DNA sequence: CATGTGATCTAATTAGATCGCATGG
DNA sequence: CATGTGATCTAATTAGATCGCATGG
């Protein structure tokens, strides 16, 4: 993933899952605020999605995953969205040669417990990194170098039960168009 | 789909076989006069492995733990030919009243089955010939079986082995083999009613039998759970060599381990029905070499 | 003492097994190329029935108790050409230490196959070929050994099946089976010592085991009771289809009426040594007609 | 059993095992007084006696067997004395054809058990017959052809612990003189 | 001085019955 | 209306270890 000049750098095209960012990205300046054709695309609902859904609604550069915040509006076992998250995945990335820089992400809420960690982690190929807080993989290599607060969470068990998880979206600006 | 291969380009097969049970995978294939040249058995049942290490003689590479096993691993294993496996369905049958679904308790484990495929898929680039296969029963939630669906980008084909083997066995079979949709056959070896199956002077009492299960109830058939066999004028319960040829397995394939009835049963009861997979699988061997 | 028979003038042997069990007898005529006339089977363990009829296929006539047969049964069941039998030893064996003799609880079951042996013999005048044999263990009270040869009018010889099989058992053999005394020699089939027994990826920690009795503990071998196989690095007991190989039985031989280990092992420590009833039956083939 | 003419009844050659009753055949008369060789052998423990010695000692025409009586000084089990009994008995029978007459008889003095009881009549081929009391196996017809009084065992089972022979079964010797010589 | 065609008592362990209901027949 | 790639709890049933000693080695 090497950097790109900064008068080649195209906007965003990301693909925001069971969260919606774009208030949260617009504010970082990484879409026009200007709608017109949209450069987000949201879906609530994965289930009864396809591939050829995810390759109709344009190449992505950005698929984001996140779990509900602990709002206990769950209708569904927290293990679905890393799972669904994973399918859609494979759908939006492009063919080996790569055109153009391809990043993904997927944060958790402290929704996860250590068994679902594990499996996350696995299907993920990454050890998670916590910002202090939310969970987070992702091949962003900000994210996996930046060395935030380490405190275990040997605490954060009973004490815990944006805008950090903001300042990991910040480093795609070396990458796309930088709106203001 | 896949274009035919000339008889001389055939190479022996690759098979990684997950949640591999008593090896009705390598079984049916080395039945079909496959050319087997590598065989990676996922599997964590001591005696599962033992059948399928006896029975076989160490001819299949065993892996253990499936959610153990790595991508370098897939690629170092490989490259595979044919990817086969059925995963628990205690947590996705209906059956069990208490089952958890494809996200909780062991229902999981068919993700690995989807995680592990995809590893094993050729690039894109690769035209060489890549065949998969995943049983499951048919008693889950559509709910589940809608999801399983989606994952394998594919609509399971139901096969009973009613109708090759002495007993009801409905199960769903993703995959992408050769003529899935086909009509099932019966063989001239099948033995499709009970008394095939049965030993010397017993005598059975219907010519099929409920689907069976690890549980000793389902050798009692209906809703009165009567004994399936008369010997010697007295009512008794299948043999594990009778529960072997419903199953059309050889017979005392599960004679290892000191193993008695309940846990041949065991064993037996959550496999696959032989005479089904020979039937999925024929088509492969104009894909791979003889023997 | 016995004259020779052409071979034209043989008719097929009629043998009369008290104590039948797992009709070790009939096996190895069977396997010696005897055609066999008529097999007659006094025996009253479910279980061992069930092996004898089904691997078999029923041409064993059970009669089920010894003490119910009359001499009418005798003359009519007959005549027999063989007259085979081994009695039980619980209470005669020096492995039990409450054993009760030959005269009071098991060990008069002897004196029947003494009785039935006076009513199947020739009647004077009657120079028929007409050929018995009486098995039973060595380590057997001396005034018991003195008695059962005064009944019998004969003295045993021993036959150890060490030179033969891969497992001490030294038994008495009363008889007037042509060449008893003779030296025994093995065969070219015969698995002498434990690994030829052993199942694929085990090995055997001895090459002979000790005697093996009906209970468990006969496995665990010497003084302090080890394990006599390695398997995976894990020290195991034996298998029941390597119980069978020791003795000489064919593989899944006891696979019968969902039989676990323990069964198995029941009706094996009570056996023959099929290697060593086969060295004693193999000259009754110069007198009656083969196949 | 054909009935012999008088003039040609020899005398018994009897051999007595367990119990030696020639005190009783010589009362009754079947054994003459100045023996000097005997017509009556005695064996006590014929553990280690031989076909060739009960041939040896001569063809019999009686065979009789006997359990100790009520008795505790008894080194053997209760069932050995049938089966050494049934054993000599074998080796006493003469020749396919009989020339003579052949008679045996067993006696229990209430020693045998209900279980050794099936066994003894399995072995001699015969249900016993009670003499009060004693019990007797034996192929002389007039001890199966006359009958005694009938006699309630479940009252007799607990009269066998009362006591804590010669009589009684001298009427059972007694049909044995149609057959031999009568000394007197 | 290690050995045994077994019986025993107790601890593991297994057998068998009951439970469970969406869903085509 | 009958069916099922099972889990449960409790009831039979094993599995395992200790026992035992005359005797050749
Ligand atoms: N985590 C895991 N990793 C690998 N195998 C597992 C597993 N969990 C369960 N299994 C095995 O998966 C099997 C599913 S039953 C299917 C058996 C096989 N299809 C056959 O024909 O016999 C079981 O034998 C079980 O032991
Ligand atoms: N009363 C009886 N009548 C007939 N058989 C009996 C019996 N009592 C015991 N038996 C049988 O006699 C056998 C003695 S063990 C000998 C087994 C046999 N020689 C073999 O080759 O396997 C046992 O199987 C036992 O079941
Ligand atoms: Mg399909
Ligand atoms: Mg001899």
């Amino acid at each position: 993933f090497e950097t790109v000049p900064v008068w080649r750098r195209q906007p965003v095209r990301v693909l925001s899952l069971f969260e919606d960012i774009k208030k949260e990205l617009t504010s970082l300046g990484f879409l026009e605020s200007g709608s017109d054709p949209g450069q987000l695309k949201h879906v609530v609902d994965v289930t009864d999605t396809v591939r050829k859904d995810v390759e109709e609604w344009g190449p992505f550069d950005l698929v984001y995953g996140a779990t509900p915040p602990l709002g206990h509006t769950c209708d569904r076992p927290p293990s679905w969205y890393l799972f669904q998250f994973h399918r859609l995945l494979q759908y939006a990335r492009p063919k080996p040669g790569s055109p153009r820089p391809f990043f993904w992400m997927f944060v958790d809420n402290l929704v996860l417990n250590k068994e679902d960690l594990d499996v996350a982690s696995r299907f993920l190929e990454m050890e998670p990194v916590t910002i202090p807080a939310v969970r987070v993989w992702s091949n962003i290599p900000a994210i996996r170098s930046r060395h935030w607060a380490l405190v275990s969470e040997e605490e954060l068990s009973l004490l815990a039960q944006t805008k950090l998880v903001k300042n990991c979206f910040l480093p795609l600006r070396e990458y796309f168009k930088y709106f203001s | 789909l896949y274009p035919a291969i000339p008889a001389a380009r055939r190479r022996p097969i690759r098979v990684l076989s997950l949640f591999d049970g008593i090896a009705t995978g390598y079984l049916v294939l080395k039945e079909l006069g496959i050319k087997v040249g590598k065989y990676v058995a996922s599997e964590v049942c001591e005696e599962s492995i033992a059948v399928g290490t006896v029975k076989h003689e160490g001819n299949i590479k065993y892996v253990n733990d499936v959610r153990n096993i790595t991508k370098k691993n897939i690629e170092e294993w490989g490259p595979f030919d044919l990817v086969i496996g059925g995963s628990p369905c205690n947590d996705l049958s209906n059956v069990n009243p208490a089952r958890k679904g494809l996200y909780e308790g062991t229902g999981r484990l068919f993700f690995e089955f989807y995680h592990l495929l995809n590893y094993s898929r050729p690039k894109e680039g690769d035209d060489r010939p890549f065949f998969w296969m995943f049983e499951n029963v048919v008693a889950m939630k559509v709910g589940d079986k809608r999801d399983i669906s989606r994952f394998l980008e594919c609509n399971p084909v139901m096969i009973d082995a009613i109708k090759v083997s002495a007993a009801h066995r409905a199960r769903y079979f993703w995959g992408n083999l050769p003529g899935m949709n086909r009509p099932v056959i019966a063989s001239k070896n099948d033995k499709l009613e009970l008394q095939d199956c049965l030993e010397y002077n017993r005598i059975a009492k219907l010519k099929k039998v409920q689907t069976i299960t690890t549980k000793s109830n389902s050798i009692k058939q209906g809703k009165n759970q009567l004994f399936p066999v008369v010997m010697n004028g007295k009512e008794d319960v299948l043999w594990c060599t009778e529960l072997e040829r419903i199953f059309g397995f050889p017979v005392h394939y599960t004679d290892v381990s000191n193993m008695g009835r309940g846990a041949r049963q065991k064993l037996l009861g959550r496999s696959w029905s032989v005479p089904v997979i020979r039937h999925l699988f024929a088509p492969l061997k104009d894909y791979f070499a003889c023997e």
